[PDB]
């Protein structure tokens, strides 16, 4: 918000969360497939 | 609904007696 | 963070540019809500299959 | 305020330049008091800004961006405020309505991401105004 | 009695505080935290706490229990609710509720649940300082439902609350949501003419960007509610078109929203959705807030039903034991089932003064037409031909001529399904009573099945719903 | 700020029969916008202090609204009424109230029924419950008139009243007469198989027999005092058990498939 | 008694006969069941109160 | 549904408590 250390703290949060987001894209792909795997468990 | 019972007992006996004379 | 208040101008030090970071976080914060919904959903399907 | 927008709205609708001018000065503070009335009525404000036969283009842009921002049509806020090219500064000073400024960057990044994938550049797309704001940060 | 006030306060402050802090701190368990905090905590603070033991204020100890702001300026609000102006209509403490810094004795004891003053005091970019501030702000304004106080600590409470807020966080909007409800109420519910609006809009903008559902939800309801009371209806109608209610809002929030929306669509000529929204609100949230609302909801609801085209039965009046509140209404009902015009006008007039209050006045005129509409349906349905003159006398219309014109309009709408023969001096019944003849037994099934689809979806989803949290808690 | 007259209170004095010229009034509307800039300054900058000034501001725009629908200017009546809308409940209370607000409310309410904007009438009523805001003498007349329409009580409807005050009330009622006339033609079309000329004059509220001949043929009625529209259609609707159909319960093909997805 | 079911018109010297019912067993059977259902819901609601 | 809820009520105490145990369980397993 400032030029102050507030954007430094926000930066570190931002940085780490960005790395996390990638991790989360993968978890979405599994979530979609799990639905078909449950249907498949029955067979 | 509406309270038909209070009104019907008084009307039925009285009206019927006049109706006897008036019509068959 | 701050409600309002300019701290040493846009031009002088360049508060707006560093300042943009706080708004980029609004996007990650907006994402944090869906992650939670996403976590429950994944678990319900998993628990369902597992039994 | 507690007052309804209706009078202010009537003034915009009229052909006069003076009555429109007064309306925009007045609306620059009732925008967090009544968002409903100004929103519906947004269409007239947009003409006032659009014409160059109008002598309070800057103000017209300003009020309109704060309404748009309230409506959740964020994109329209970026265009008018920057497009006017003045009274963009009041939004930057704020940290409440730094939203309009910050969304200028957010937009740029999201479209710029797509174009970046195969050719490195921002290439042909990406409007004049959005390219300038980013370099400034 | 101060020697007895101290046991009561210490217990009360600790119990309510413990539950808010232990829940908030976990910060990523958003659904559980959101539900526990909105419904249970605020409700606990109103009904059980205040009523319990001698003196309803247990506020003085509480201010020190957590932290607002460090000088005794923000604290001052705690003294002002106790005594200034009115003094509310709660039982106040004798003393030891001090003007500037209520209490001399801490209950903090450096807990994580009862905090510590310098410990919270460091925070300003942490959620620890905004959450504590809010819990204390909420507690102080909690007395307002019960008391219906005016211009005590609620003069600077609006400003002070804006200060607590900043650019907020998703966790911070969930706690803050409790404060947002009271922020409108202090000038709204009393109906002092002031701007509550600025703040309400402003939080709304911030919460949508972060996308916290609890916060947005509360603001939208208040904005509609405020307007209707002020008698600036035009504003409320236009607002609805721009609103978006979250689908993940909690059960109190939905009930309040629905009632308020219900009065609005009823004015527009949409009775069908208006009745359903009002009924469902009462079951959805049984709240202590809910008690003030219920009388209005039933009173408004009955006039709203008569217009749709259902005439409600007697039994409904009897069950909620609020029969007396309902009582002047009950007469208007008996009048529609008979279908006679003359009875309706007299009754509705004397009673009309009371009716103005609920929001019924706009509707009230239109209720005239329902009475006759019910008379026309009975005349056509029952018989084939009865003379026009017999009908004129029965309903008590002004002229035999007047019966023709009304009958003539009703057929066009197509609810009656008859023919009026003007020249021949009678109404002919074209209709016959059936529901198996045309395409229509299918329609009869359609409506029956339709109400069911909603019930099915709800039963099944709801069954799964505790197990969804257990699944998240990691059990198979 | 209203002081003197050539464009300030000039319009006001014109509305009287002192000077009953309408000819000046057409010109006045362009000039009035110039004094109007100033009037606009006072509301929600000061409140009570500005009170006197408000009264005066509202009186000129409101009294001229009534005088510019004897010039039959439609765009002017709405934009004045609209302007003064917020002045009714301005802020807390700016107190610009005039006697003429009483008539104005009544004129707007008759206007809304002629335009057939029933929704707006109802919306105004919700603002209205404490009707002691200018009391009921000119507001009572629109509410009775709306009920009568509502009911189907066409005979009672005022087409004979509202032409009698000639200040501005006449403009709405003349147009309204066409609207009710049309409404009768529709009701009768579905209701009854014939119409006479003894019948027709009174019900549609025609003035002549020539008007009867004109309105009936359009719809397709006219054959003489005896016609047959209604009867036949009313009879035709029950029974589609021996005749194929899909009407109600929607489109069937979709219907069965949808029902099964839900459960 | 409903032996053939009809209506006797004493105003004209005729007897109106209806014949070969369209009344179906599907409907009649359905009526018994649906009355038992209303009973179950009442008993369920009582148990419901604990949960709340 | 009414029966399903009575079952969830008894279940709740165990399910709720288990959540904490899992995170710790992973550390112990790796250690020993």
């Amino acid at each position: 918000s400032f030029l102050g250390p507030e954007p430094e703290d926000l930066e570190d949060l931002y940085s780490r969360y960005k790395k996390l987001q990638q991790e989360l894209e993968f978890l979405e792909v599994q979530e979609e497939y799990i639905k078909d795997e449950q249907k498949n468990l029955k067979k | 609904n509406v309270e038909d019972d209070f009104s019907n007992q008084l009307r039925a006996e009285l009206e019927k007696h006049g109706y006897k004379m008036e019509t068959s | 963070m701050a409600l309002d208040g300019p701290e040493q101008m846009e031009l002088e030090e360049g508060k707006a540019g560093s300042g943009l970071r706080q708004y980029y976080l609004s996007k990650i914060e907006e994402l944090q809500l869906i992650v939670n919904d996403k976590s429950q959903n994944l678990r319900r399907l998993q628990a369902q299959r597992n039994e | 305020m507690i007052t309804s927008a209706a009078g202010i709205i009537s003034l915009l609708d009229e052909e006069e330049p003076q009555l429109k001018e007064f309306a925009l000065h007045k609306l620059n503070a009732v925008v967090n008091d009544f968002w409903a009335e100004i929103s519906e009525s947004v269409d007239k404000i947009e003409v006032l800004y659009e014409d160059e036969g109008f002598r309070s283009r800057q103000f017209a842009a300003l009020v309109a961006s704060k309404v748009f921002y309230h409506l959740g049509a964020f994109e329209e806020s970026l265009n008018y405020a920057l497009g006017a090219g003045d009274l963009f500064n009041v939004n930057d000073n704020s940290e409440y309505v730094e939203t309009i400024i910050a969304k200028c960057i957010d937009h740029y990044t999201k479209q710029c991401v797509e174009n970046a994938d195969l050719p490195e550049g921002e290439k042909k797309p990406i409007d004049q105004r959005l390219e300038g704001i980013v370099n400034k940060m | 009695p101060a020697p007895q006030d101290v046991e009561m306060k210490e217990e009360a402050a600790a119990g309510s505080g413990s539950a808010g802090e232990g829940d908030g701190k976990a910060a990523a368990t958003e659904h559980s935290q959101r539900e526990l905090d909105t419904v249970t905590l605020e409700d606990i603070k109103e009904h059980v706490r205040q009523l319990e033991k001698a003196v309803s204020g247990k506020e003085p100890r509480f201010v020190l229990r957590a932290l607002r702001m460090l000088p005794s300026t923000s604290r001052r609000l705690n003294h002002y609710v106790l005594y200034k102006a009115v003094h509310g209509f709660f039982t106040s403490n004798n003393a030891t509720r001090d003007f500037l810094l209520p209490f001399l004795e801490e209950p903090m004891d450096t807990e994580a649940d009862l905090q510590f003053r310098p410990r919270t005091g460091k925070a300003a970019s942490a959620p620890l300082l905004p959450e504590v501030e809010a819990y204390l702000q909420l507690l102080m304004v909690i007395f307002l439902m019960n008391s219906k106080r005016y211009k005590e600590a609620q003069k600077i409470s609006d400003d002070l609350m804006q200060k607590i807020s900043t650019q907020n966080r998703r966790a911070l909007d969930l706690v803050a949501a409790k404060c947002y409800y009271y922020h409108a109420r202090v000038y709204e519910f009393l109906d002092k003419l002031d701007v509550v609006r600025s703040f309400l809009h402003a939080r709304l903008r911030t919460a949508t960007l972060r996308h916290d559902a609890d916060g947005q939800a509360t603001l939208l309801n208040l904005l509609l509610r405020n307007y209707l009371h002020y008698s600036l209806y035009d504003q409320a109608e236009k607002l609805v078109s721009k609103s978006v209610f979250p689908e993940q809002a909690n059960n109190n929030e939905w009930a309040r929203y629905l009632y308020y929306t219900g009065r609005i669509k009823a004015i527009q000529l949409e009775y069908s959705e208006a009745r359903r929204t009002m009924t469902n609100a009462l079951r959805k949230a049984p709240q202590h807030t809910a008690v003030g609302f219920k009388q209005t909801v039933h009173k408004l609801l009955i006039v709203v039903e008569l217009l749709l085209g259902e005439i409600p039965d007697r039994l409904q009046f009897r069950q909620p034991s609020l029969k007396r509140s309902l009582m002047p209404y009950f007469l208007l009902t008996q009048a529609v089932r008979t279908g006679n015009l003359a009875k309706f006008n007299q009754v509705l007039d004397q009673f009309g003064e009371k009716f103005q209050t609920d929001g019924t006045y706009t509707l009230i005129i239109r209720l005239r037409h329902n009475v006759i509409k019910t008379g026309v349906r009975m005349i056509s349905l029952s018989y084939s031909r009865i003379s026009l003159a017999d009908i004129a006398q029965k309903l008590q219309l002004d002229s035999p001529e007047d019966a023709e014109f009304i009958v003539a309009k009703a057929i066009r709408d197509g609810v009656i399904e008859a023919s009026i023969n003007h020249e021949k001096g009678y109404v002919q019944s074209k209709e016959m009573i059936d529901i198996y003849s045309t395409r229509e037994p299918q329609l009869a099934f359609h409506q029956r099945i339709s109400f069911c689809l909603d019930i099915h979806n709800m039963s099944v989803k709801a069954m799964r719903f505790p197990p969804k949290s257990y699944n998240k808690d990691l059990e198979s | 700020l209203q002081a003197a007259a050539g464009m300030y209170e000039q319009l006001k004095d014109e509305w009287n029969r002192k000077s009953p010229n309408l000819s000046k009034c057409g010109e006045e509307l362009g000039r009035l916008k110039l004094v109007l800039l100033e009037l606009n300054f006072l509301p929600t900058t000061g409140t009570k202090l500005t009170k006197q000034q408000l009264i005066l501001a509202r009186d000129i725009l409101e009294i001229g609204a009534q005088w510019s629908i004897l010039c039959k200017d439609i765009p002017s009546f709405e934009r004045y009424m609209a302007q003064l809308k917020c002045y009714y409940f301005d802020y807390k209370e700016q107190l610009p109230e005039s006697a003429y607000m009483h008539q104005l409310l009544g004129l707007n309410l008759l206007f809304l029924l002629s335009q057939n904007r029933v929704a707006e009438f109802h919306t105004e009523l919700e603002r209205l419950p404490a009707k002691d805001i200018q009391t009921n003498v000119y507001i009572k007349h629109p509410v009775s008139l709306e009920q009568y329409l509502m009911e189907g009580s066409y005979n009672k409807v005022f087409l004979a009243k509202g032409n009698i005050p000639a200040e501005s009330y006449t403009f709405f009622i003349d147009i309204l007469l066409d609207t009710i006339r049309d409404e009768i033609a529709g009701c009768i079309e579905k209701a009854y198989e014939k119409i006479l000329f003894a019948e027709a004059t009174r019900i549609l509220f025609f003035s002549t027999p020539k008007k009867m001949t004109d309105y009936a043929k359009k719809r397709g009625w006219l054959l003489g005092p005896n016609n047959y529209y209604s009867f036949a259609s009313q009879q035709q609707k029950p029974e589609d058990s021996t005749i194929p159909s899909t009407e109600l319960a929607r489109q069937v093909i979709e219907y069965a498939r949808q029902l099964e997805m839900i459960v | 008694d409903k032996k053939f079911h009809g209506i006797l018109d004493q105003g004209e010297g005729v007897l109106i006969i209806f014949d070969e019912p369209p009344v179906d067993k599907t409907y009649e059977a359905a009526l018994e069941t649906i009355q038992n259902m209303s009973k179950v819901v009442d008993s369920l609601y009582n148990k419901a109160k604990k949960l709340t | 549904m009414v029966v399903v809820y009575l079952a969830s009520l008894i279940r709740s105490v165990v399910a709720l408590h288990n959540l904490i145990n899992n995170k710790i369980a992973n550390r112990d397993a790796e250690k020993k």
